[PDB]
C-alpha cells in the first residue's frame, strides 16, 4: 500500500531540511578562531564542575558475598589436591586419615541412608 | 564436606535440604517437585570421584 | 557436529555487531573530548599521592 | 537467616584455621553464633516442635558438624606442609657448612 | 508468649548439646581426639628445625 508510508515519509521531510541548514550555516563563515576559544574555555569549567558533583534484602546481599567467598576458597584449596599422584603430600596424609579411620561397599550405605532419610529427627526424639 | 573426605557427612546435608523442602506447607506440589528434581540433578555434577 | 559451536556462535555474534556500532559513532562527530582527557591526568596525580608514598614463617624468612 | 549463617560457620573456618587460633577459641566461636541464631528463631515463628522446625533444627546440627570436621583436615594438611619445608631448610644448612 | 519461646529455645540447645552423647557420637570425639596429637608434633619439629 501507499498509504502506510505516510508517517514515514513526514517525519523523513525534516531530516533533509536540517541537512541543508547546516551547509549554509558553514558557508557563510575568520570567526572560527572566536568560536573555538567559546568551547576550550567552556570545556575546562564543565569539566571542574563535574570533579566538583563527584529484613531480607541484607541477608540476601551477605549470602551472595559469602558464596563468592566459599567459591574462592574451595578454588586454591582444590588445586593441591590436583598433585596428589606426585606431591607425596596428601600420600603422607593419606596414610594418616587410613590409621585413624580404622578405629566397603558404597552402594550399601547409600540405601541405608536412604531408608530412613526423611524421618531422621522424628525417629530421634 | 568431601573436600576432608567425608562422604557420610554429604550425605547427610543432601538429605537436610531434601527433607527440609518435603516438609514445608507453604507450596504446592508441582514447586516441591521441582525443587527437588533440579537438586538432584545438580548433585551428581558436582561429584569428584566414582566412588 | 553443527551442535557443538553454537555457544562459541552465539559469543561471537556480539564482536561483529558492536564492531560495526564503533565505527558508526565516530563518522557522527572532537576538540572538547581531548580536553578532558588531558584533565583525567589529576587522576592519576590523586592516585600518584599514594604512588608517591610508596613462629616458623620469621625464622624462615631469616634463613633465607 | 539460615542459609546466611550456613555459609558464614565454613567461611570463618579457614579465616581461624589460617591465623593458627586454638580449637577453644573457634569452638567458643561456634557457640556464641549457634546461641545467636536459637534467640532470633524465638521469634521468627513458635519454634513449635512440628515437622518443619524439626527438619530446621537437622539442617542446623550438620551445618555445625561439617565445619568441625574441616577444621581439623585443614590444619592436618598445614603441619606436613610446615615439617617439609622446615626439614629442606634443615638440609640446606648442612650442605652450606659441608663447603665452609 | 515470651513464657512458650523461652522453654522452646531452652529444649533446643538442649536436644543439640545431648545430640553429642549418644553411639554415632562418641566415636566422632575419638577420631578428633588423634587428629589433634598428629599435627601437634609435627608443629614442634618444624619449630626446632627452623
Amino acid at each position: 500500500m501507499i498509504w502506510m508510508f505516510a508517517a514515514a515519509a513526514a517525519q523523513m521531510i525534516q531530516g533533509g531540511l536540517q541537512y541543508a541548514q547546516d551547509a549554509k550555516n558553514q558557508r557563510r563563515q575568520a570567526d572560527q578562531k572566536y568560536n573555538e576559544a567559546v568551547r576550550s574555555a567552556s570545556a575546562r569549567q564543565i569539566t571542574e564542575i563535574n570533579t566538583q558533583r563527584s529484613s531480607v534484602e541484607q541477608n540476601l546481599q551477605e549470602v551472595g558475598v559469602q558464596l563468592a567467598a566459599a567459591e574462592g576458597n574451595l578454588m586454591q584449596n582444590a588445586e593441591l589436591t590436583e598433585l596428589s599422584l606426585d606431591s607425596s603430600v596428601m600420600n603422607t596424609v593419606d596414610q594418616a586419615r587410613n590409621s585413624i579411620r580404622e578405629l566397603t561397599d558404597w552402594a550399601a550405605t547409600g540405601s541405608a541412608v536412604g531408608q530412613i532419610g526423611t524421618s531422621m529427627v522424628a525417629n530421634k526424639l | 564436606a568431601q573436600q576432608s573426605g567425608d562422604t557420610e557427612q554429604a550425605l547427610q546435608n543432601v538429605n537436610s535440604f531434601i527433607s527440609s523442602v518435603t516438609h514445608d506447607d507453604s507450596i504446592t506440589a508441582e514447586n516441591k517437585i521441582k525443587y527437588t528434581s533440579q537438586f538432584v540433578v545438580n548433585a551428581f555434577a558436582n561429584a569428584n570421584s566414582t566412588g | 557436529m553443527i551442535w557443538m559451536f553454537a555457544a562459541a556462535a552465539a559469543q561471537m555474534i556480539q564482536g561483529g555487531l558492536q564492531y560495526a556500532q564503533d565505527a558508526k559513532n565516530q563518522r557522527r562527530q572532537k576538540a572538547d573530548q581531548k580536553y578532558n582527557e588531558a584533565v583525567r591526568s589529576a587522576s592519576a596525580r590523586q592516585i600518584t599521592e599514594i604512588n608517591t608514598q610508596r613462629s616458623v614463617e620469621q625464622n624462615l624468612q631469616e634463613v633465607g | 537467616a539460615l542459609a546466611s549463617f550456613q555459609l558464614g560457620l565454613q567461611n570463618t573456618a579457614q579465616q581461624y584455621v589460617n591465623s593458627g587460633k586454638t580449637p577453644e577459641e573457634f569452638n567458643v566461636h561456634v557457640q556464641q553464633q549457634t546461641n545467636q541464631l536459637l534467640q532470633e528463631a524465638g521469634a521468627q515463628g513458635l519454634n513449635l516442635n512440628d515437622k518443619d522446625w524439626q527438619a530446621w533444627l537437622g539442617s542446623v546440627e550438620h551445618s555445625r558438624n561439617t565445619a568441625n570436621a574441616s577444621y581439623q583436615d585443614l590444619n592436618l594438611k598445614r603441619a606436613a606442609v610446615l615439617q617439609e619445608q622446615s626439614w629442606g631448610a634443615r638440609g640446606n644448612a648442612a650442605i652450606a657448612d659441608f663447603v665452609t | 508468649k515470651t513464657a512458650q519461646a523461652a522453654q522452646q529455645t531452652a529444649s533446643a540447645k538442649g536436644y543439640l548439646e545431648g545430640q553429642q552423647d549418644s553411639q554415632q557420637g562418641r566415636e566422632k570425639q575419638v577420631r578428633n581426639f588423634f587428629t589433634k596429637e598428629a599435627y601437634e608434633q609435627g608443629y614442634n619439629s618444624a619449630s626446632v628445625n627452623s
